[PDB]
């Protein structure tokens, strides 16, 4: 399973 | 399996081309799943769909992610665009723009101009991967 990730808001 | 979609899309319009592009789909993409869910339309009204629900990996200067989306296909398909969502974990935030609305609907050109069999979903997804990547319809909160 492949967990959903995103950018970091800087 | 080819058997078990099969049967999700009993109630499509035209099935055995829904189920062939969505089995080369799922085989490149790893993560994206055949599911079905109840849609509700523009009148009201609830038809069971099938969702190609997931991520797809996008590389965003120098790292890539697991951009969380969405894809309704509708029971004409794929004689119609599908309706496209970022599915944001509550973690994340959706970054609005030019082709992601607040409720994070995507508007692409591909979509607009979708037409069969010039366009499928490996073409949508090939062009997702790189809009997200220029710029990323999803940012992880602090």
């Amino acid at each position: 399973y492949v967990e959903p990730t995103a950018p970091q808001v800087l | 399996s080819e058997s078990q979609l099969k049967k999700m899309v009993s109630k499509y319009k035209y099935r055995d081309l829904t189920v062939r592009e969505t089995v080369n789909v799922i085989t490149l993409y790893k993560d994206l799943k055949p599911v079905l869910d109840s849609y509700v339309f523009n009148d009201g009204s609830s038809r069971e769909l099938m969702n190609l629900t997931g991520t797809i990996p996008v590389p965003y200067r120098g790292n890539t992610y697991n951009i969380p989306i969405c894809l309704w296909l509708l029971d004409t398909y794929p004689y119609n665009p599908p309706i496209c969502f970022v599915k944001p974990t509550s973690s994340m935030t959706i970054k609005t723009g030019k082709h992601v609305d607040a409720n994070g609907k995507i508007y692409l050109p591909y979509l607009h101009e979708w037409k069969h069999p010039q366009s499928d979903l490996l073409g949508l997804i090939q062009v997702m991967i790189v809009v997200f990547g220029d710029e990323p319809p999803v940012f992880s909160r602090p």
